[PDB]
């Protein structure tokens, strides 16, 4: 067998897009653009523009729904106490900083400064989001304050206080490590956490290509809108791409044909734009659903699912806000410095077979001990950490040893 | 009226365009609602953090996220 | 266009995953792979569902035989059945049909 | 109450698709085909392709 | 049509990745996520497109 | 909330009283002592 004798604390970052810009296009203003002849001809085609407007409006509402689903998950606005005694853990770079404008943190400022890159057109409008950036920052601040001050209690009912070291002892107990390992190694764990948090900002300060997904979404939307605008300078087989020239240089009865030729192409362009917008919106909705699940299951609790929140054994997670998305900082436990031992499945003593209650039998070469499965801490094999079942002639791999009886010395000396 | 100054609203029913209660938001120009200094839970989403409700007459306010709460944190409590 | 990863590379990945889970347990999914005898790993997995270790250790031969018999049955089921893949074929059909 | 006295080990199969064939089409070879007049006419339709 | 179909294929691939992560690299307590009964372990094999 | 008396049955011992930060002095009851005094 191999058993680890040390550990490391690792924090990692995950980026998720949740929202998308809300745009609106007026069908008749785009197709016709201040021409009564074009509008009267377009009246003949039924109700295509109403359908396009309905689709775009639905897409616009879905974005606010996504943001509300992801972020508005806390009933009250929690605050941290003015005195910060968290057992040596330093959260100064993720808590809100109120000297500077807005209530953003250091890392949120880095994220907002990193992601940087239209105008007023013929029928194009951009609608503002319902929640400003300050309100999203205030949600994230409330979530951080709650998870630092109360643990996972505020996600089920009312928040209940608990000292931070005791909370982290709970969290070690939840991954199969006893409370001894934390209280005897508090300073080292705090130092490792502080160093990892310090490395996060260095990693995402100099490097810029980390926020690839958000910029990818922004670029795709901008490119689609630019292509739609540029498609207005094509004649689609007509004599010109300008309606004024057609109207002036030709009388109506054979201007009808050119106007229809332009109208069909512009309708086709609008339809293809709306269809690709619908597909992209569906993809963004799936991403936002995943982000909401992660916030519910990893910030408001401790997760047992493998690799759902970081690599390793999940300890805890912290949220941060980005221009059009969310960032998760996952703190996990990683065993290290393994050593190599020999094992046995059971121990025969007095003709009976003994199995460990919660550990494994190991030996350093001569003597046998019982240890945890995730940290080396040997102990004497007594009758208080083993249980007996059957005789020792049926298990494959039995070795002989002695099991200590604590009551024998006390009821022999004092009889 | 979306993304337009409240100045040139009436130039381009006629009682819902006069300068009785005129408010310049970031989503546009709002006519017919009174701007209060309070904050409540959102009722009708107007935008950019501004909501509207009916309370007598129609009022427009800034959204409130929730109720403040400070947890009595201590290192042995 | 040809896929970037060929079939031999995917088979290598699958073989690596299988060897890692057979030899290490679930330890290689968190950090370095830590070796463990297979029977003790199966005892861990019985503890994981609410059954004690002695139940595994006192019935090891029977459990091994049942596992071997089930593995034997699965390949007979795959070979004898006319069409068990199903979905994998279905996708292919759709694409081809659209192209036609 | 009812309590089991024996057990069974069972192996079950699950099948999941992960990818599909990468296919590529180009307009000018499909729509017109080695023809200058057709491509010149198609250039009047913008940037669909 | 090709875009609409590719979306579904991507969803299936995401589900397969989740199963690979949570059932081959660990033991799962979610009911019926990996087989019928109490999950013990899982083994992967490759297929021509799956 | 359901308080109990601190005995050696609901606690476990490991280490000295120096490494841990917020140690509090108290007593841990031993269930064996009364019967060992009443039955030599
Ligand atoms: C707890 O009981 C021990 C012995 O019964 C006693 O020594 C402790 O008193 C003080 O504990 C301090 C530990 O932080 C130690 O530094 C100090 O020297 C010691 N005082 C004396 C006179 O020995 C008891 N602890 C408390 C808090 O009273
Ligand atoms: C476990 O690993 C830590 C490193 O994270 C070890 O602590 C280091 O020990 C060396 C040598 O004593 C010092 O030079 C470093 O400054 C220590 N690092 C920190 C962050 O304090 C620790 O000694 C290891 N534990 C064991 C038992 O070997
Ligand atoms: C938590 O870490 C921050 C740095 O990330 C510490 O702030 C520094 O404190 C030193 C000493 O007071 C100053 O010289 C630096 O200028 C500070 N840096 C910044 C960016 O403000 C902070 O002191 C740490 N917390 C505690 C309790 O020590
Ligand atoms: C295995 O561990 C045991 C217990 O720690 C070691 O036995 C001790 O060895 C030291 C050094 O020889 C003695 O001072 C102690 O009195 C021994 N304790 C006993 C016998 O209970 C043993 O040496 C270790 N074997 C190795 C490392 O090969
Ligand atoms: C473990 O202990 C058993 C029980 O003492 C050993 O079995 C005995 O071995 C002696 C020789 O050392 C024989 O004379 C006896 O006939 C054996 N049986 C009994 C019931 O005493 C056994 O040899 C020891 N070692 C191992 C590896 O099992
Ligand atoms: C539990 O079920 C197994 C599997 O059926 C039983 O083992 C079988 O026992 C019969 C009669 O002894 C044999 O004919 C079979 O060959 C055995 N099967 C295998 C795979 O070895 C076992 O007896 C049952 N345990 C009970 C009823 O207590
Ligand atoms: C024991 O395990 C170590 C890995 O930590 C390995 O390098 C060593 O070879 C092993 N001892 C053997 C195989 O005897
Ligand atoms: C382990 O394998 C060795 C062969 O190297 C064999 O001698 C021994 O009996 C085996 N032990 C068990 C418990 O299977
Ligand atoms: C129009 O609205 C903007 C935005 O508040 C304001 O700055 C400006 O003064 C207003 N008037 C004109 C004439 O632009
Ligand atoms: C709201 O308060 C501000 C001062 O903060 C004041 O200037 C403004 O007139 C007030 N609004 C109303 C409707 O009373
Ligand atoms: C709690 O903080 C106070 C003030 O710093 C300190 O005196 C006390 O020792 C601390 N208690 C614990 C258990 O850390």
């Amino acid at each position: 067998i191999a058993i680890p004798t040390n550990f490391t604390i690792s924090v990692t970052t995950e980026i998720l897009p949740v929202s998308m810009t809300k745009t609106s296009v007026d069908c008749t203003m785009y197709i016709c653009g201040d021409s009564t002849e074009c509008s009267n001809l377009l009246l003949q085609y039924g109700s295509f523009c109403t359908q396009l407007n309905r689709a775009l409006t639905g897409i616009a509402v879905e974005q606010d729904k996504n943001t509300q689903e992801v972020f508005a998950q806390v009933k009250q606005i929690y605050k941290t106490p003015p005195i910060k005694d968290f057992g040596g853990f330093n959260f100064s770079q993720i808590l809100p900083d109120p000297s500077k404008p807005s209530k953003r943190s250091f890392i949120e400022d880095l994220l907002f400064n990193k992601v940087t890159l239209a105008q007023k057109f013929n029928g194009l409008t951009v609608l503002p989001p319902l929640l400003t950036d300050e309100m999203i920052a205030q949600y994230t601040s409330a979530l951080l304050a709650g998870t630092i001050t109360s643990g996972w209690t505020f996600g089920a009912g009312a928040a209940l206080q608990i000292p931070f070291a005791m909370q982290m002892a709970y969290r070690f107990n939840g991954i199969g490590v006893t409370q001894n390992v934390l209280y005897e190694n508090q300073k080292l764990i705090a130092n490792q956490f502080n160093s990892a948090i310090g490395k996060i900002q260095d990693s995402l300060s100099s490097t810029a290509s980390a926020l690839g997904k958000l910029q990818d979404v922004v670029n795709q939307n901008a490119q689609a809108l630019n292509t739609l605008v540029k498609q207005l300078s094509s004649n689609f087989g007509a004599i010109s791409s300008v309606l004024n020239d057609i109207l002036s240089r030709l009388d109506p009865p054979e201007a009808e044909v050119q106007i229809d030729r332009l109208i069909t192409g512009r309708l086709q362009s609008l339809q293809t734009y709306v269809t690709q917008q619908l597909i992209r919106a569906a993809e963004i909705r799936a991403s936002a659903n995943l982000a909401a699940t992660k916030m519910s299951e990893c910030v408001l609790g401790q997760s047992k699912r493998v690799d759902f929140c970081g690599k390793g054994y999940h300890l805890m997670s912290f949220p941060q806000s980005a221009p059009h998305g969310v960032v998760f900082l996952h703190v996990t436990y990683v065993p290290a410095q393994e050593k190599n031992f020999t094992t046995a499945p059971a121990i025969c003593h007095d003709g009976k077979a003994h199995f460990p209650r919660e550990g494994v039998f190991v030996s350093n070469g001569t003597h046998w001990f019982v240890t945890q499965r995730n940290f080396y801490e040997p102990q004497i094999i007594t009758t208080d950490n083993t249980f007996v079942s059957g005789n020792c002639d049926v298990v494959i791999g039995i070795v002989n040893n002695t099991v200590y009886d604590p009551l024998q010395p006390e009821l022999d000396s004092f009889k | 009226y979306q993304d337009v100054n409240c100045t040139e609203v009436p130039v381009a029913w006629r009682v819902y365009s006069t300068g009785s209660n005129v408010f310049q938001t970031r989503a546009g120009c709002l006519i017919g609602a009174e701007h209060v200094n309070n904050s409540y839970e959102c009722d009708i989403p107007i935008g950019a953090g501004i909501c509207a409700s009916y309370q007598q007459s129609i009022i427009a306010y800034t959204m409130s996220l929730g109720a403040e709460n400070s947890v009595a944190y201590s290192n042995n409590s």
